[PDB]
RNA sequence: UAAUUGCGAUAACGAACGAGACCUUAACCUGCUAAAUAGCCCGUAUUGCUUUGGCAGUACGCUGGCUUCUUAGAGGGACUAUCGGCUCAAGCCGAUGGAAGUUUGAGGCAAUAACAGGUCUGUGAUGCCCUUAGAUGUUCUGGGCCGCACGCGCGCUACACUGACACAGCCAGCGAGUACUCCCUUGGCCGGAAGGUCCGGGUAAUCUUGUUAAACUGUGUCGUGCUGGGGAUAGAGCAUUGCAAUUAUUGCUCUUCAACGAGGAAUCCCUAGUAAGCGCAAGUCAUCAGCUUGCGUUGAUUACGUCCCUGCCCUUUGUACACACC
């Protein structure tokens, strides 16, 4: 028994696999409580707190994540984490739960689930950013 | 307790600690005193204001004897002097009294680096029309 | 024996069709083929000033030439190479190598 | 025109040894690619060689 | 020493021994400030109309 | 349940979320009325720092959590730009600062501060070609919200620069006194100097 | 002179030469039978609560 | 460093080993 | 039960942790200029500790432990931070290669680390992987 | 110009360890506005006084640090 | 309506350009196709703790299966879909669902007519004029384009504690790279640094390279002092590129430590992954990036309105203007 998901923000991906034992839950093998800077973990034990943390003691996931910066890494590992204990309760347990547990994470973050589709703006030539420009003299 | 301190030819603080208090020593600076220092076997910690009078002259001795003291020859200031061939380095009193002798031997040979001190110049090769901007106006008339 | 084809061009219609239809006349054959392999497009960029004096608002041009480059892993005898890709059309390319 | 002094400066690198290949101009030489072709000159010639604006 | 426009008549000495022969030959010469012009302020480019 | 991922100090709040993983938000009201609806405090937040699209377009930013406004405001001038992470650890500090100071609620003194920080009234500038004349008119509950967050930030940080005060602990007195009502407040001051003027212009 | 609180009712139209007031029909809580105009600087809409201070002055175009 | 008379005698790698860092790589 | 790896254990503490082990052993060989160096061009100060030394070799240790292999290059970009170049703006500039390069040598000969032929730079061994989890099991034991 | 004492003589030992005892909360800035202290001994002031077991820690982040009266 | 965009009225009817449409790119697909130049699972061997099942564990012909992540082709997907309002219509507002509801975001292309706009110094693209053996052709040495009382424009670094410094933690993307000669450079050795040397990889999803970027986070030193802020000017020494470093090419070490405490009258840019902060690659290139072109990281305040200033589009109107209110 075995889920694979994963989670995106900007150019970080967090790929996740959640596997039927024992309650853990890694990031590249470090420990969840140990991975994130200690003012960001906050947001990481966040899915798990709006969850029940006996929801998670049937699962075993380990993540991957790369691609982005630290603040967007964390935010793809929460949002594949959300995604991981979803996907197991839904091909697994009957969606009735997975429905419930879906809702809990839905009307308090949708990018819990969801990920943001933002990413940078093309630079344009004239200016520095993609909407600043030169500064010009008329004088 | 002892607020201040007479090193060399310069007055010295004793409310600052010891490595940015001798760094006031020119020709001294901050990592030139760090050094100095920690070769005195003098703790860092506390300031320049409560070191023992023992502690000052043990300073003070291995400035004007850096290489005697396994200090590496790389940190000198003047690490060839062209008139001796020796490696020294200069404390207060002395570069300035030895800037005029850089100079006195550039101006004397008629080098273009002496003459641009001499006329006031920047001698690096530096650009100067929007930027040297020494005095004032000068309008059209 | 193991031989690679590499097929490096420009026009994907032109390369999708002769890739399908290199490996669609070796299943025929009945040859064990591996891929093909959808390698990374390469895009060459070219960034130059519109205006040849220098005059004006300052606008740039921004050139583009893709390169696409594919594998395809066949296992058949040398002999059977030369008569496997016999029909190749033109603004592709096809590479060998032995193994 | 002795062989000594005629052209006896070494054009290994600097804007003298390069120049344009169809127009022997030296300043905006392009050769990221090896192009060797002034940037008036790549201009004309982008679409011949394979080159399209696309964005 | 050729500087430029003309040859500059220079004797060695040992302590102009460690620099180029460049150093003894001025090549642009000292600038004496005169006036400024019509352009070098603006408040003094407009030329009248009448 | 082999392994406990959660540590202690979170496994301890389990039942509420909590601010900071110290404080609640029941027993944080609000005296003005007016500002209930433009006050985010009915879901409660574990931490000031979301990536929330509050400009998609208009009155989205009213449904943002007020923690989350406050420290969107202290990453303010070009050195401090794009500095979120240390504006929610200056804000963190603040709060607990605010709790030793006055044994209150932090949130309860952060909200009564910036309710008593809204002018309720200012003056617009009209006139003809230069000639300056001003119309007293009301402010919108959505501004005063924003006016009181920034008068509320900007004296904490212009206390701050160049003063041994740090910033963290800067903040807490301007929060605090505004709560109190305190005239040495500084945006005490430019809401009253404001609504001074407007007085006279109307 | 006592403050008074009132509801916003209509958001008549933006005023001003700049667009930066906005005019907005207002009634009072304690008086429901009352209703008066006023302007507003900020973005406002309909439902909210505002605060007037001496509510005695009808509102007029800038 | 040199007196003056071994100095304008002095061979070309002890010449080298003394003068300026730009000298001696010419 | 379990049963623990250097992954379950804050880098902050193990790098101290082993830091002290090192300085407590006194085995660890230590060049002479160690009191003399700043740590690579970027840096402006000489480090601010006389033990610095074993904090490099423990953190160094560690990194190499958690990777498959490293060299002297790869850290000085590692150690590597930005240059206040004056005026103009910030680069990033490698450090002091003669540093990680003497840490790296002073780790083989004590058994920690080891040479690769085939692929190059150095690794950690199995004495090296038994030491380290035997200081972050007393890092838990510490906590 | 506030000159602030870098060695705490006796009038300011003694205020220090009388008057501490009252303060609601004991931070660095604290210390130098209400004792004319150098921040660096303010903050070996709050390590003596915290070994004392005289006052307690709420914060130990590096780069700010609060120190309250323990009753 | 963003739109000469439409609904409609109608001495007009039917059309052509421009706009839109179109193409490129970003966001969705656990649906198809298929990957040893991308990964995952499985197993083999082995490592450390536990030895009671857990580690980036480590190992290309160590491997049976698969394509979620990556790559790239065909396709699907959004069309304002549904709902509640206003309205005859065109459409407008809000909410739900959805990856996406400002034309979904950003670009490319972009009409008639014209400027005495710029370019003869891009062109063997050119008309006329000038010169053509003491050349205004061509080549070589040196110098100059950098020269400094002064005025202006685009920028870099800063005036510090939301900070500086020292260690520790430590995450990207866009790209480039070797033939008649060295391009990107790994790893080993020496050195304080810049660098030097030796064996090798890469004509490239293979090697440089996970380009371990910086900002940033943690623990300490400093402390309201033009101070450990700031790095201007300058002295000395050492290397590198080049045939040549002087008017310092550039790089490194020490030392010297100027104005500057937030900036007058004025004035520029900007509405969401935007401004701003931070860095990286490419172009130039033997060497030099405070520049430009792109890329990524952190990531906001305030409108979502108006014609008050500066301009633009349409209609009515006046004109002694047509080189057209300069
Ligand atoms: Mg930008
Ligand atoms: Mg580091
Ligand atoms: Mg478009
Ligand atoms: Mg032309
Ligand atoms: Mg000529
Ligand atoms: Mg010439
Ligand atoms: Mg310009
Ligand atoms: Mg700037
Ligand atoms: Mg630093
Ligand atoms: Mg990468
Ligand atoms: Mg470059
Ligand atoms: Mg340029
Ligand atoms: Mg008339
Ligand atoms: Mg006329």
């Amino acid at each position: 028994q075995a889920v694979q998901v994963f989670g995106k923000k900007k150019n970080a991906t967090a790929v996740a696999r959640c596997v039927q034992g024992k309650g853990l839950i890694k990031v590249n093998g470090v420990p969840l409580k140990l991975y994130a800077p200690e003012i960001l973990r906050a947001k990481l034990y966040e899915p798990i707190l709006l969850l029940g943390t006996d929801k998670f003691a049937e699962v075993d996931i380990r993540l991957k994540v790369s691609g982005g910066g630290h603040v967007s890494q964390v935010y793809a590992v929460r949002q594949a984490i959300a995604k991981a204990i979803v996907a197991y309760y839904a091909k697994y347990v009957d969606e009735h739960s997975k429905n419930t547990l879906k809702t809990a994470l839905i009307q308090f973050d949708r990018t819990l689930l969801v990920a943001d589709p933002r990413r940078c703006e093309p630079k344009k030539f004239g200016g520095k950013g993609a909407r600043s420009r030169f500064q010009k003299s008329y004088r | 307790f002892n607020h201040i301190l007479r090193l060399l030819n310069t007055n010295v603080d004793g409310k600052q600690k010891v490595v940015y208090s001798l760094t006031k020593i020119k020709g001294v600076g901050r990592r030139y005193s760090n050094l100095v220092c920690k070769k005195a076997d003098v703790d860092l910690s506390k300031r320049a204001g409560e070191l023992t009078s023992e502690e000052l002259e043990r300073i003070v001795t291995i400035m004007q004897n850096p290489t005697a003291y396994k200090i590496p020859a790389w940190f000198l200031n003047r690490q060839r002097d062209i008139v001796d061939g020796k490696d020294s380095q200069i404390l207060a009193n002395g570069v300035d009294s030895k800037l005029r002798d850089d100079l006195e031997r550039l101006k004397k040979i008629r080098a273009h680096r002496g003459l641009r001190h001499y006329w006031g110049l920047r001698v690096r090769g530096q650009h100067t029309k929007t930027t040297g901007r020494r005095g004032r106006t000068v309008g059209v008339s | 024996h193991r031989v690679r084809i590499t097929l490096t061009s420009r026009k994907v219609q032109a390369l999708e069709k002769v890739c399908s239809e290199l490996v669609e006349r070796a299943k025929t054959k009945d040859l064990r083929v591996k891929g093909p392999v959808r390698l990374p497009t390469k895009i060459l960029k070219i960034t130059t000033r519109k205006s040849p004096c220098g005059e004006g608002s300052k606008t740039w041009d921004l050139f583009e030439m893709r390169i696409h480059k594919r594998l395809i892993d066949l296992t058949a005898p040398t002999e059977i190479v030369k008569q496997i890709i016999v029909n190749i059309e033109a603004g592709v390319e096809v590479e060998v190598t032995i193994a | 025109s002795h062989e000594s002094v005629w052209n006896s400066r070494p054009r290994t690198y600097g804007k003298g040894s390069r120049s344009c290949r169809v127009c022997t101009h030296s300043a905006g030489l392009i050769r990221k690619y090896g192009l060797n072709i002034c940037r008036q000159c790549f201009r004309e010639k982008a679409n011949d060689i394979g080159f399209t604006k696309h964005r | 020493i050729y500087s430029g426009k003309e040859f500059n008549q220079v004797e060695i000495k040992p302590e102009m021994v460690g620099h180029y022969l460049a150093e003894f030959s001025i090549s642009y010469k000292p600038v004496k400030h005169g006036r400024p012009g019509i352009g070098a302020t603006h408040s003094s480019r407009f030329i009248p109309l009448k | 349940s082999q392994y406990e991922v959660l540590p202690k100090e979170v496994l301890a709040e389990v039942g509420s979320v909590k601010l900071f993983n110290r404080w609640s938000y029941e027993d944080v009201e609000i005296r003005d009325i007016s500002l209930t609806d433009y006050i985010q405090i009915r879901s409660p937040v574990y931490l000031p720092h979301s990536a929330g699209r509050y400009a998609a377009k208009r009155f989205r930013k009213a449904n943002c959590p007020i923690i989350e406004r406050l420290t969107n405001s202290l990453m303010m001038h070009g050195r401090n730009n794009g500095k979120k992470l240390m504006a929610v650890r200056i804000v963190a500090h603040a709060f607990e600062i605010i709790h030793l100071m006055t044994d209150q609620n932090p949130i309860q003194i952060a909200v009564d501060a910036i309710v008593n920080c809204g002018p309720r009234e200012d003056s617009t500038r009209i006139g003809s070609a230069g000639t300056v004349r001003r119309q007293a008119v009301d402010v919108s509950p959505l501004r005063r919200v924003n006016q009181a967050i920034a008068l509320l930030t900007t004296g904490a940080r212009e206390a701050s620069f160049r003063n041994v005060k740090s910033i963290a602990e800067c903040l807490a007195e301007e929060l605090i006194n505004a709560a109190k009502g305190s005239s040495n407040s500084y945006a005490i001051k430019k809401k009253d100097e404001l609504e001074r003027v407007a007085k006279s212009n109307r | 002179a006592p403050v008074k609180l009132v509801k916003v009712t209509r958001v008549l139209g933006r005023t001003g030469s700049r667009g930066g007031v906005t005019q907005v029909r207002v009634e009072f809580m304690d008086d429901q039978t009352r209703s008066i105009i006023r302007n507003v600087k900020g973005p406002v809409r309909e439902d909210d609560i505002l605060v007037l201070l001496e509510s005695e002055r009808e509102a007029r175009r800038l | 460093g040199i007196d003056l008379d071994a100095l304008l005698d002095l061979g070309s790698d002890e010449l080298r080993d003394v003068v300026h860092a730009r000298a001696r790589r010419r | 039960p379990g049963g623990v790896t250097v992954r379950d254990v804050e880098p902050h503490k193990f790098v101290n942790a082993y830091a002290a082990f090192l300085k407590r052993q006194g085995k660890l060989p230590v060049p002479g200029w160690v009191d003399t160096v700043k740590t690579g061009p970027a840096k402006e100060m000489p480090p601010q500790d006389i033990d610095w030394f074993y904090v490099r070799a423990a953190s160094v240790a560690r990194h190499v432990y958690l990777r498959k292999t490293v060299g002297v290059g790869r850290l000085r970009r590692v150690h590597g931070t930005a240059k206040n170049r004056g005026s103009r703006p910030s680069h990033h500039v490698e450090a002091s290669g003669s540093v990680d390069r003497k840490v790296l040598q002073a780790l083989e000969k004590i058994g920690v680390l080891e040479h690769d032929e085939e692929k190059g730079g150095r690794r950690i061994t199995q004495q090296g992987q038994r030491d380290l989890d035997r200081i972050a099991q007393t890092v838990i034991e510490a906590d | 110009k506030a000159q602030h004492a870098v060695i705490l003589d006796k009038s300011t030992s003694d205020k220090l360890y009388k008057d501490v005892q009252s303060y609601r909360l004991v931070t660095v800035a604290t210390l130098v506005d209400r004792l004319k202290i150098n921040g660096s001994l303010a903050r070996r002031c709050l390590k003596d006084l915290e070994e004392k077991g005289q006052i307690k820690q709420v914060v130990g982040h590096s780069k700010m640090k609060i120190y309250t009266r323990a009753i």
